[PDB]
């Protein structure tokens, strides 16, 4: 509907302003008016639409306006004419002979006394002053209104780049403070810039505040369902219980070179890889390179029971570069298995017995799930 | 010492305000345009020896009503003068009162009755007129064309002032000594007050819009004037365009927004491959959200309200369903007051599983305007229509001994439409109820009443209490 | 023999430095291309040299005078400063301005009296002077548009300037564009000239081409730089005001834009008029009266110290005077001190009502409250300021006639604006000294003693 | 071969293939339209004709270098580059402006470029080399006006073109809008023949008209484009440069803001005159220097693995010299040096008065400070740089038997900017290295045995069941 409504009503309003003033074009080509004689919001609604479903958002806006301006410069030509013939005499009493360039000097002389700049004509009678005024006014609005719509739309543009410098110059300043040796700036340099590129943004975390409950489950059981309800470890159990331990989790990227696991120290934390490659190494000598995981696999998993890395972490661990690993704290264990204590005796049994046989017996790989994974059974059946 | 006093923003003073505009306002134009010509004054003057006096004393009023406004000091507006005038008399604003209504038309004596310029005082009562129009703006219905509106009245007067002042420069060298100065006048057709100014005008007028129709100065007087109205015209120019681009700027700052945060959701939708099908779902509902212009969270539009509003806001928009519910009967309302303090909204998409089967289910549920239904494992007919004030969940959000192995319910729910209903959380209802100290025993005996009665498993094995 | 770099003496001859060079800047160019302007005004252009000269002299001695600070205290030792001077960029650009280049003025006579070029060079001074003057003015966008308007007369007055030197250069009279004569009997007095080409500038960088138009070559080249030139000025201009405006019409945009949030929901849901009214013109009351922000965030900005002295400052006199507070030391009113929390209130509000939970203990600053009985009104007593109200509701002791019950019936009277303390805040503040407790229970007890006390025999706890 | 997109070497390439991307440009239409000028000097033609296509050839020469980055692992091919580009766009266009173009104007001569259009191609290299250099300069602020002002000089160039080329078509003289005639000097010959042209390109460029009618039908054409091009132009330069300066200053805007809402309150509770004047002293201090700021939001989004580098860089020589914490893993260090906050510090005030049961830490570093006994006088041992007093307190030792009592009177006379750290914060610090707690103990007991006076020595165990 919109396509023909437009079209009609360009036609009705633009033919029309020739076929009342200009003396010899009404009866001269009288055949579309003739024939096409027989609170308005849904065009505006379409090009809405147009804007969003199409990839252009601003030709609509700047041929609508166009036509707007060119409307009224019609417009403006048809009233001066009628003012003359209301008056008798006046509107370019020689129009130079001929439709064919009437139409041209006509619509030159409108953009010619556009504003006020007159020129030829001079003070003849009354009114002529108010006159200029108008058309001065009106085509001042329109000008206006197009260097808003610029302005809108390069702001609207160039949005977080100007962001992003604030960020980078205020943390360099600040570094700066204090005289810092130049391997770290390079380091944060590099990080920085490719954080930036290929993702957008900084931290996807407050993205998820600002949008619903109750479609973030849905996005993270449709993105990480499969690594974590495969573990043995955590095999079969309330199935609604998962799902916090699943919306608690932070993602973090290492750089080439990066220790993860200096061996020595404490831990906290079960790693899980994204996208990206890790070698356990075998000390800083010749790489004891045992094997390097690819993708979708888990580790360090034990440290989350009862005690982190056993005060020594298992094995030295590096990586080539850029990782993308997520990682999950034991808090957030502590926390979700008070609120479901459903399963925490039986994760708490695999606990004190993997305790309980790390002592007296060695147990490589033939006591390890049966009577650990068998508590799960009858302990949370208890509930 | 009782005197009454108007109140200070009731609509008698802003009728009064409408009053107090008019003279200031004539007296901003016609003493310049009586001062330039001279054939209006000394021949006109009778209705202008009459208009003149009624402003004066409208002045002389407007000295009045000031003194008997009050101001408020705690909660409460003096409302007696002797001190409702101390104030205005140290303050300022009062050396005008002063300057602008002392009589100088005594000085005509030594200057006839050709000099209507003696009048120089009566254009210091602007703050005023200012006023007027600067506070109507926020009562009337939709700004944004009032602030239109003054510029176009402000740059009027302005080319007005001016066309007054080509006319004054024009008559100090001879009419006709050049060819761009106003011609001579002697002549008919010219001189008789409708071509003496409607001329001028049309001169000032292209003058300062600055395009160069006019015969070019000649004799070096205006080669100052011209182009000190030049340099006038283009600011002129800059405040129009630079206000309305401010404006056209403010009033779109919602769509900005919106589609800034659908390309931040796109981008990460598209940046770890998930199903098409959630593409679907987040759009459609993301449509939804914007159809029925629904952005806004009710967690953050109320928070900047003082407390006391936020609680006859809450009391009134929801107490009687839960004073609906089929248990909370003979409940304190002490105590339903922060009960009600205490929702949470839960909104819905179609096709979504609620709880469907065996699990915990431990909050309260209660349904708004939306559908739900009630069905098998599969996808068979609905068994029961979750209308429209329907509501499970509610003997679970307790702990009753000897329950029918609680906190697992197996039924099967499920949303279709939208449905939008409101939650509440077991131990919210614990701490508000810590304490009123009497009211759990009547709980937990209606509670083991209803489940006795609903003809189930209640073990009823008898309390313990050995040690008190 | 110091001076700090921040007061106001530094401020006084920094306005002094400036009067100087802002003359150099203009009349070089004039008074080195007209030629007439100098050959007749000698004996007045003596004295500004010397003033000039001798003033810049004495300017360079300020820098070996005022101090910076070493970390906690203004460096007051030249030698460092007389140090710190020989290292400053500046200090050379200082040597090249002050050189004496007027050795060649006997050599070149009085052909060019336009060598002097060189002292003009100290502007970042004049620079500093603008933006140090900003920071402390009444209502400085005035100021700041001024000064761009007189950046636009000087860039005019150069223009013109160069387009009469460049029609002498070309010859007087040989077209329809240049400059036309000087033999005539009025283009020669020296007034004339100088505003007909004031004028031409003008009329030139403006944007219509209705001037006469031109014939010899270097002319076009000159016409097209102008326009380019002028166009990017406009823009400047237009640029600048904009951001003025735009700064100035800040908060009622985001006020309203609040109110209109506030509004859409309470349509949502269908809430009752009356309220609609009240909030209108809570709105309204809270607008006019120029308290529009809310003071929690306002606060937080200072350090503790400071933050300390002004909560002190404002309290430490009321709470010296409550009943129960008779003999506590400094340290633990100042740790409560720190923890009162506003409200506000309306005519004819409900503050509290009969026999419900005694949670607070409130402390009114500027308001007037009275007691009246639900049936009609038969007001008792009004309060006028500083009234306790509470004081041992949450003082919980054995034995309480109703505990926490607190029938009283109170009702504001109109806009009352008091503070408060909770009860949960008073022990975790009291924890700290494990000996007062005792001391102020004892004496609530007796102060109960003194009417009733009690309601039930003494508790008697002799466990010990 | 093998190279990084992202080093100074591909930019100095970068700028030396942008070099002569720009004749192609600009002389090919004044060569095309402006006959007789391309006959002053043919032995620069081709002079610079066979280098353009040598560059232009010769980039291809990383299209097979500068790799791809994989999986986070470095760009390290040497035969996949290759059909990748193939397989991918910008393949297509890399050929098809490369005809070698010898084989038509053979038939037409060894003099006129009009044919080497389909080298109007390659236009990547100088945009993005414009988007890439600006990340790396220092002043962002010139760059865009420079940058529109070429483009605008570029369209006049092309605008003036336009129009001699259509004078040159139609018969000269037989109206006054046309450029004049010829078979006359300095109206037949060249630089007034193309600088008159320009200038009127820009009059008629210009809406205002100070032209003849039209002579007949299409030559309004021209007069339609100036309007239409001239008004574009403008809006956008006019758009884009009041962007830019409104961005330009907005912390000045902030810090006005502040000192408002600041000053609104100070001058309502009727706050005495010394206040003001001391508050207003310290904003001053703040913004006369750069220390206008707060840099715990500085250092909010780095990644959860940094800050102990910088962090042990600074706080770590004079924290190592102290008597209680210096035997310690270097892990306990590790995890307390992040816990600290600063405090930013005014002369002339007591920070502690004799009489005082806080708890805290307190490290001086560049400042100055000295204690007094009762009224500011007879002043004692100065405090410099690397030194606190006290800071037992902070560990609830046994038998401290005078605790809680800070009998110094300290003060501060220049602005000090010193450290402080918690009590609490400490003791969680503490849920992993339970061995050392001891050691502590007995250490601040041994102390205090002697160093400190008589210890009460009767602690004991309380209620046991």
């Amino acid at each position: 509907w919109l396509f023909f409504v437009v079209l009609a009503w360009n036609w009705n309003c633009w033919l029309i302003p020739v076929r009342w003033a200009f003396p010899y074009q009404t009866p001269d080509n009288i055949h579309l008016w003739l024939l096409m004689d027989y609170k308005y919001m849904a065009f505006f609604e379409f090009n809405n639409r147009l804007e969003s479903i199409l990839s252009k958002a601003y030709v609509y806006r700047v041929i609508r306006t166009t036509a707007y301006l060119l409307y009224s410069l019609h417009l403006n030509s048809c009233l001066y004419y009628w003012a003359s013939a209301y008056e008798g005499l006046g509107s370019t009493h020689w129009v130079y002979d001929g439709v064919g360039n009437s139409y041209i000097r006509c619509y030159y002389w409108a953009v010619k006394t556009l504003i006020t700049i007159g020129g030829l004509p001079d003070p003849r009678t009354l009114f002529e002053i108010v006159f200029q005024g108008l058309n001065y006014f009106t085509g001042v609005f329109a000008f206006s209104v197009m260097i808003g719509q610029m302005r809108d739309v390069v702001g609207a543009a160039t949005a977080g780049q100007t962001y992003y410098r604030s960020c980078m110059d205020s943390t360099v300043k600040y570094m700066n403070f204090y005289k810092i040796p130049r391997s770290v700036q390079n380091r944060v340099k590099t990080w920085y810039e490719y954080t930036w590129h290929s993702q957008g943004m900084l931290d996807e975390s407050e993205l998820m505040v600002q949008l619903p409950d109750k479609m973030r489950l849905d996005l993270a059981i449709d993105v990480n369902y499969s690594i974590v309800s495969k573990v043995a470890l955590f095999q079969g159990c309330d199935r609604q219980m998962i799902f916090d331990m699943l919306k608690r989790l932070r993602s973090v990227v290492y750089l080439p070179n990066d220790y993860v696991c200096k061996k020595g120290e404490i831990g906290r934390e079960m790693y899980i890889i994204q996208a990206g490659q890790v070698q356990v190494l075998g000390g800083p000598d010749g790489k004891s390179v045992l094997v390097t995981l690819k993708a979708g696999s888990v580790f360090g998993e034990i440290s989350l029971l009862a005690v982190g890395g056993g005060n020594r972490r298992t094995a030295n661990v590096v990586a080539h570069g850029f990782t993308n690993l997520f990682i999950l704290d034991k808090k957030d264990l502590n926390e979700i298995l008070v609120h479901y204590p459903e399963s925490q005796k039986l994760l708490r049994k695999k606990a004190r017995r993997m305790l309980r046989n790390n002592n007296k017996p060695k147990e490589k790989s033939v006591l390890i799930l049966p009577p650990r994974a068998g508590t799960p059974k009858l302990f949370n059946a208890a509930l | 010492k009782e005197v009454v006093v108007i109140d200070p923003s009731g609509n008698t003073y802003y009728n009064w305000l409408f009053c107090i505009t008019l003279p200031v306002m004539y007296n901003w134009t016609m003493i310049i345009a009586r001062a330039c010509f001279d054939e209006l004054q000394s021949d006109y003057l009778e209705y202008w020896l009459a208009f003149d006096y009624l402003s004066d004393v409208v002045y002389l009023l407007d000295m009045f009503v000031r003194t008997r406004t009050g101001y408020l000091e705690q909660g409460l507006l003096v409302k007696e003068e002797r001190k409702l005038i101390d104030k205005y008399k140290s303050t300022f604003q009062f050396k005008l009162d002063v300057l602008s209504v002392i009589p100088t038309d005594l000085l005509y004596i030594k200057f006839g009755w050709n000099y209507p310029e003696i009048r120089l005082n009566r254009l210091l009562r602007i703050s005023r007129m200012f006023e007027f129009f600067q506070r109507t703006e926020t009562r009337t219905n939709y700004p944004n064309i009032f602030r239109i509106s003054n510029l176009v009245m402000y740059i009027i007067i302005i080319i007005h002032w001016n066309a007054c002042v080509y006319f004054s420069i024009s008559k100090a060298i001879g009419f006709g000594n050049d060819t761009w100065v106003y011609p001579d006048v002697n002549d008919p057709d010219f001189g008789r007050l409708a071509r003496k100014y409607v001329y001028s005008l049309y001169w000032s007028t292209l003058t300062l819009t600055t395009i160069g129709e006019t015969p070019p100065p000649v004799r070096d007087s205006e080669y100052f004037f011209v182009v000190a109205d030049f340099l006038i015209g283009v600011l002129i120019f800059a405040t129009i365009v630079g206000n309305i681009g401010s404006m056209i700027s403010n009033m779109n700052a919602a769509r900005a927004e919106f589609q800034a945060r659908i390309d931040a959701i796109k981008q990460y939708m598209h940046f770890r491959n998930v199903s098409k099908d959630m593409e679907k779902r987040v759009i459609k509902w993301f449509d939804y959200l914007w159809t029925n212009k629904k952005t806004v969270d009710e967690r953050e539009v109320l928070k900047y309200l003082p407390d006391k509003l936020r609680a006859e806001i809450a009391i009134n928009v929801h107490l009687d369903t839960l004073k609906k519910v089929r248990i909370f009967a003979d409940c304190e309302a002490g105590l339903l007051v922060e009960l009600v303090l205490k929702l949470q909204p839960q909104v819905y998409s179609p096709g979504d599983y609620i709880c469907k089967k065996g699990d915990i289910g431990r909050e309260m549920y209660i349904i708004k305007e939306g559908k739900l239904a009630v069905v098998a494992d599969d996808g068979i007919t609905q068994f029961v229509v979750l209308s429209d004030g329907s509501y499970f969940g509610e003997i679970s959000i307790l702990n009753i001994k000897g329950s029918k192995a609680g906190n697992r319910r197996t039924a099967n729910i499920k949303s279709i439409g939208y449905s939008d209903l409101f939650c509440l959380s077991k131990d919210d209802l614990m701490e508000a109820l810590t304490e009123y100290p009497d009211a759990k025993g009547m709980l937990e005996e209606k509670g083991k009443q209803i489940l006795m009665k609903d003809g189930l498993l209640d073990i009823n094995i008898a309390n313990a209490g050995s040690d008190p």
